[PDB]
């Protein structure tokens, strides 16, 4: 009809979605409740300047932010110093999100300088000389993956890397982040994530990982990050991609997990929280909605008969509207939420989950839901290494000719 | 000695008590990537940490230089990690380090490293007599501050003193009884120390859970602890519940309320119950007030419980093809 | 800005 608003967080009965506080003010509301307000001027200004909503991906924007943060950086991201590979990391694959090429200038130097990273005990530091770190080893292999030249494969030092893993993981089946470091959840996930794409894993690498991981699922249905700590979204995604790696998610109860995740979804909102009770955020388009592919994967594993056949359990069309409207910066990148600045965290994020978003695919079924103007469409990520699908497979391949380390 | 933010600040290559010392720049490579363009005090000092470290110099001057580096990057690990070995080469005082980090803690309390530190310290010591009034502070200022629960959580339990946490964690949610991470600390509490099992404390649980549901029908964390408190053992288990929770519909309604029905029809269809069909479709009826009016937002959810609803409890579900 | 996640 005429009157019939196609954008679901214009439409006159979502204002019904604003918090209920039952009268009772806490801090948890006043903060959600400004922060709905905020979103609420987000939504009604096309109303209010009297202009027609076009939702439109700044991708030349992005574009420009991306190309020019990959070569240099200015004195404020300084406290990124130690995290360098994330940097990479986080760049490159939101250029893949946006099918922009790799020059072999670009590639050949992010190489060496991933080499420079690399400890002479296997894995990466955050920087040159820096210890080797999990965080930015995952970061510097699933960069490298990006390119997937010969060359960015060479670099990696396999058995040294394999090395670094074991001299990290603990008795009772977790790894620290890096030596004398800390541990929970991110660790496994990120051994996993390299060890199954350099095809290093071992019988007994990750000797009751999975269990340790299981015991990081709680009462709240989701993950903390070690066992006993509240249900959060990055943890939560860690948890199940590094099963879903190890093909043990049936460790988990998949039910309570998936109830709470769908429960993440801010219902006024559109976007995510990290944890009940928490603000929304840019990030966890990915973090947290990102799960549903690796739930869907799994239970249709499980023969589910009940699992749809065209979308992923939450409203795809709320999450890219709450992108598209509230999570891009004018001058390019993206972020967080309305009144937070734009960070290449985020931007990577935001980006992945929005492909997730418009990307439906399990075998042969597909259908994508592309809001705003059809330009807007993403090159597809992978649910488990958040890289393309077709460089995970490009990747694993060319690792499974070498032999796992040792034989 | 002299505070980085110190308007008499002077760089370390300035610094006479220095100049033994080749500064060991950051080897980025011939064309670099991501390259930040560091402040001078920055690239100073970590130019300066860079030498020591590959002299691997545990001295004092090192000790503080450390002090400094963190100061501009509290997140570097590395540095951390061999402000730690100077620690224990250089035989510092472990108290004054404590006061140290606490201060650190104070002010970047959303750090990882920062964390570690201070639990290796409280490990060598075997001391945890300031964690909990020290967490308490940091709670006091951000009360959902994740880093700072889970600390509080190993400390609790690597030195058993579990004896007043209850006690904090009711403190906290009269204060915001939307707190989701005091909900889960409750958990934490009760889980490691009567269990749940002990029926006296699940019904004193849920009693107050409710309780709470009945001031703020809306707040979705004690919806979720007493799903979460119950669920395990059987929703169908505990008859009286659901009589009970049709009674607040009127004037404590909620498409929490709603969900939590369908759960229970849901457990209750899964321990095959008396009247298959009129639960069946009490529950369906739900799904799709849920799907189309009342939780929109997740649809796809609820499309899909009472498509497995449908699936597996239909009186035609055990009727075979032929029929 | 920082890097929340390490
Ligand atoms: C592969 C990796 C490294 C995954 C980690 C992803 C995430 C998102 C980890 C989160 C760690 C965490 C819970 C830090 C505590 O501070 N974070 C917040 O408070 C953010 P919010 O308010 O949204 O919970």
């Amino acid at each position: 009809p005429v009157w019939s608003e196609p954008l679901y967080s214009l439409r006159p009965e979502h204002a019904r979605e604003r918090l209920q506080d039952d009268s009772v003010e806490t801090v948890t509301s006043i903060e959600q409740a400004k922060v709905e307000e905020k979103i609420q001027e987000v939504f009604s200004s096309y109303k209010f300047n009297h202009l027609v909503p076009r939702l439109v991906l700044q991708r030349e924007k992005h574009f420009h932010y991306l190309k020019r943060g990959l070569r240099q950086l200015t004195d404020a991201y300084e406290c990124l110093d130690a995290s360098r590979p994330w940097l990479c990391y986080w760049i490159l694959h939101s250029l893949e999100l946006l099918d922009e090429p790799i020059p072999q200038i670009v590639a050949t130097d992010v190489c060496q300088f991933l080499e420079l990273c690399q400890s002479p005990d296997g894995g990466f530091g955050g920087g040159p000389g820096q210890y080797p770190h999990l965080a930015p080893t995952y970061a510097a292999v699933n960069a490298l993956c990006i390119i997937g030249t010969e060359e960015a494969y060479n670099v990696i030092n396999r058995e040294k890397l394999l090395q670094y893993l074991y001299s990290l993981k603990q008795p009772d089946g977790s790894f620290l982040m890096h030596v004398g470091g800390e541990v929970d959840v991110r660790s496994a996930y990120c051994a996993a994530s390299v060890a199954s794409l350099t095809n290093i894993i071992t019988p007994d690498l990750f000797e009751g990982t999975a269990e340790w991981i299981a015991r990081c699922q709680n009462w709240e249905g989701g993950i903390g990050g070690v066992p006993g700590m509240e249900a959060h979204g990055g943890y939560t995604f860690c948890g199940l991609a590094a099963l879903v790696i190890l093909k043990k998610e049936r460790s988990l109860n998949l039910k309570s997990l998936l109830q709470w995740v769908t429960s993440r979804q801010m219902r006024f909102e559109g976007g995510f929280q990290g944890r009940c009770n928490k603000l929304v955020d840019g990030c966890y388009s990915f973090w947290q909605a990102g799960l549903l592919p690796l739930l869907h994967r799994a239970l249709h594993a499980q023969g589910d008969p009940a699992l749809s056949m065209s979308h992923w359990m939450f409203h795809q069309q709320a999450l890219q509207e709450y992108i598209l409207m509230c999570c891009q910066c004018p001058a390019g990148g993206l972020l967080d939420k309305p009144g937070k600045s734009r960070d290449f965290y985020h931007t990577c994020y935001c980006l992945s989950g929005l492909s997730i978003a418009q990307h439906f695919g399990s075998g042969a079924m597909l259908h994508d839901v592309v809001m705003g103007v059809p330009e807007n469409v993403l090159q597809p990520t992978h649910p488990v290494y958040n890289i393309g699908p077709d460089k995970v497979i490009q990747a694993t391949t060319h690792f499974l000719q070498k032999p796992v380390p040792g034989f | 000695f002299l505070s980085l933010d110190s308007p008499t600040y002077v760089l370390y290559r300035d610094r006479a008590e220095w100049a033994d010392i080749d500064p060991v720049p950051q080897n980025d490579g011939p064309s670099p990537v991501v390259q930040i363009i560091y402040s001078e005090k920055f690239r100073d000092v970590y130019d300066y940490f860079r030498a020591v470290l590959q002299r691997d110099e545990r001295s004092e001057r090192a000790f503080k230089l450390t002090r400094d580096a963190i100061e501009l990057n509290a997140a570097n690990y590395t540095v951390w990690h061999f402000r730690r070995v100077l620690l224990r080469s250089l035989q510092k005082d472990l108290q004054e380090e404590m006061n140290y980090i606490i201060a650190i803690i104070e002010e970047q309390p959303k750090n990882y490293q920062v964390w570690h530190h201070r639990r290796v310290l409280v490990e060598w010591l075997k001391d945890p007599s300031q964690e909990l009034e020290f967490i308490a502070d940091i709670l006091n200022q951000d009360a959902k501050n994740y880093h700072a629960w889970q600390h509080r959580q190993w400390v609790i339990q690597e030195f058993r003193l579990w004896d007043n946490e209850l006690q904090y964690v009711d403190q906290l949610l009269k204060e915001d009884v939307r707190n989701n991470s005091v909900w889960n600390q409750r958990h934490f509490v009760i889980s490691n120390t009567t269990g749940y099992s002990d029926r006296a404390v699940l019904e004193r649980e849920v009693q107050y859970t409710l309780e709470m549901i009945k001031l703020v029908p809306h707040n979705e964390s004690a919806w979720n602890y007493l799903k979460g408190i119950l669920q395990d053992r059987g929703l169908s288990r505990y008859p009286n519940l659901l009589n009970q929770l049709l009674d607040l519909q009127p004037s404590h309604s909620s498409p929490y309320l709603i969900a939590f029905l369908v759960d229970i029809y849901e457990d209750m269809l899964e321990n095959q119950c008396d009247n298959k069909e009129d639960i069946l479709n009490k529950a369906l009826e739900l799904c799709e007030i849920l799907a189309k009016e009342k939780d929109t937002i997740r649809k796809e959810y609820w499309r899909y419980i009472g498509r497995s609803l449908q699936s597996k409890h239909s009186r035609e579900s055990d009727i075979p093809a032929s029929v | 800005t920082k890097c929340v996640i390490m």
